[PDB]
């Protein structure tokens, strides 16, 4: 299937433009469009827009004035820009492969009959739909044109993995990593304090220690920075061992392996 | 527009559960509704398109239907892993303009209740060397997924500089949360004890740390 990969900044400042890119690789004759959907925390999925092979774009009408979607064939990339962002634009942004089709129909409204279905000609001039009389025959007078109706089809065929974008005035900040210890089973931890943006990764003993590990989702403090903790419970039998918390925060180029000891 | 879905729906295992999605002639009545399943930590998954067609890999117990301006997603035999948010969608006025439903949270009944485990960690020496003190209250293995946390010091409730996360689902289907009390090293030393009291379904589990007796 089509391979979608979002790229762009995970952190932008309010009032700036958020620019994301998707590389969409697959069948070169694919007639799917490439679109963008987002979901802000606690909210519904929200359509942003799409572009197709013909270069035709469509947008969420409510958001259109802030959006620009373009493509660059030479890079196999579709770009999205969201202008003048606020914290309301913090969301996971998903690139998507989208089915888009329109089917158009014509019919004669009630009380009228398609002119070709009338008998005698000229049934009602050359109009589309002749009036039907009470007796149920065509009349020549006051004919109407077809009523045209369109059926629109949209669905997401393939979802990208999404990119979380946070809009914040907080600047990129490296965490301070602290070992946690309590005052037959010993519980150890690490506090990854005051970083920006998400995410951080935490493993124990360079990945060797997985069982009994609980890494908690981050809290956002009033400072505007995140903190998270990880803890591990191990048998008191192993208390003589050396334990380390491996913390990485790619955004600030931080990589720390913190030794954690029972007090 | 936003399609009208019930905020929540519940069912027991093996039961039939249905989620409605009501709109207008200009969206749902257009006759090509799609449905998506969203589970935290995963990208959305397409379930149904064109009112009734199942996407690839989607089990037979999922089916969609539509009657005029109301679409319905039916799960014929509810399974534990069907717990998720479900969103309907439809094009409106154009094939490149899509409106979503408000979303429905589907709970599968019968999960055993479980009290939280609580571990309270005091400030580390290294943090205190920086004149800061964070107390970390880690709360795990609870169900249903809501707790309230109260912090105390020498019998007084603390509200300032407390931040508590929402409850998040663990890999074992129970819930976790954490609460942070951010103090100065001076404030930390100025109290006889601090407590994190976690209340869950009417029951409270309390942990306590005492600065003068902490390492
Ligand atoms: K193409």
């Amino acid at each position: 299937q089509v391979q979608l990969r979002e790229s762009g900044p995970s952190l932008v400042k309010p009032s700036q433009t958020l620019s994301l890119t998707c590389t969409a690789s697959g069948f070169s004759l694919s007639d799917k469009a490439v679109g963008w959907v987002r979901q802000a925390p606690g909210k519904a999925l929200e359509w942003l827009g799409s572009i197709d092979t013909g270069g035709n774009t469509g947008y969420n009408p409510g958001l259109k004035s802030r959006l620009s979607i373009t493509k660059d064939n030479s890079k196999s990339q579709v770009s999205l820009s969201v202008s003048s962002v606020t914290t309301e634009d913090s969301a996971t942004y998903y690139c998507t492969s989208v089915h888009q089709e329109t089917k158009k129909y014509q019919s004669c409204p009630d009380g009228y009959r398609e002119r070709s279905d009338c008998s005698n000609r000229p049934a009602c001039g050359t109009s589309d739909c002749c009036r039907v009389s009470v007796f149920g025959n065509c009349l020549t007078t006051l004919p109407v044109s077809y009523s045209y109706t369109y059926n629109y089809e949209w669905h997401v065929d393939v979802w990208g993995q999404g990119l979380l974008v946070t809009v914040s005035s907080a600047s990129t900040t490296a965490p301070k990593v602290y070992p946690l210890s309590s005052c037959s089973t010993v519980t150890l931890g690490c506090l990854v304090s005051s970083y920006m943006p998400e995410p951080v990764t935490v493993t124990w003993n360079s990945g060797a220690l997985k069982s009994g590990v609980h890494t908690f989702p981050a809290v956002l403090q009033s400072s505007g920075l995140y903190s998270l903790s990880s803890m591990v419970t191990v048998p008191g039998s192993t208390s003589g061992q050396t334990f380390t918390c491996n913390v990485a925060h790619p955004a600030s180029s931080t990589k720390v392996d913190k030794a954690v000891e029972p007090k | 527009a936003v399609l009208n879905q019930p905020s929540s729906v519940s069912g027991s295992l093996g039961q039939r559960v249905s989620i409605t999605c009501s709109g207008s002639s200009s969206n749902v009545g257009n006759g090509y509704v799609s449905w998506y399943q969203l589970i935290p930590g995963s990208a959305p998954r397409t379930l149904i398109y064109g009112d009734t067609s199942r996407a690839s890999g989607v089990p037979d117990r999922f089916s969609g239907s539509r009657s005029g301006n109301t679409a319905t997603l039916t799960i014929s035999s509810l399974q534990a892993e069907d717990e998720a948010d479900y969103f309907c969608a439809s094009a409106e006025d154009s094939s490149s303009n899509a409106v979503f439903g408000s979303g429905t949270t589907l709970t599968v009944l019968g999960q055993p209740k479980s009290p939280p485990s609580v571990t309270l960690f005091p400030p580390s020496t290294e943090e205190l060397n920086g004149n800061k003190a964070t107390l970390v209250c880690l709360i795990s293995d609870f169900y249903p997924g809501s707790v309230t946390v109260v912090w105390k010091a020498d019998g007084s409730t603390i509200t300032r500089n407390v931040e508590t996360t929402r409850a998040s689902k663990q890999s074992n289907s129970k819930y976790a949360a954490s609460s942070y009390l951010s103090l100065t090293s001076s404030d930390w030393k100025s109290k006889g004890s601090y407590s994190c009291e976690v209340t869950h379904e009417g029951s409270t589990v309390t942990k306590t740390v005492k600065p003068s007796e902490c390492s």
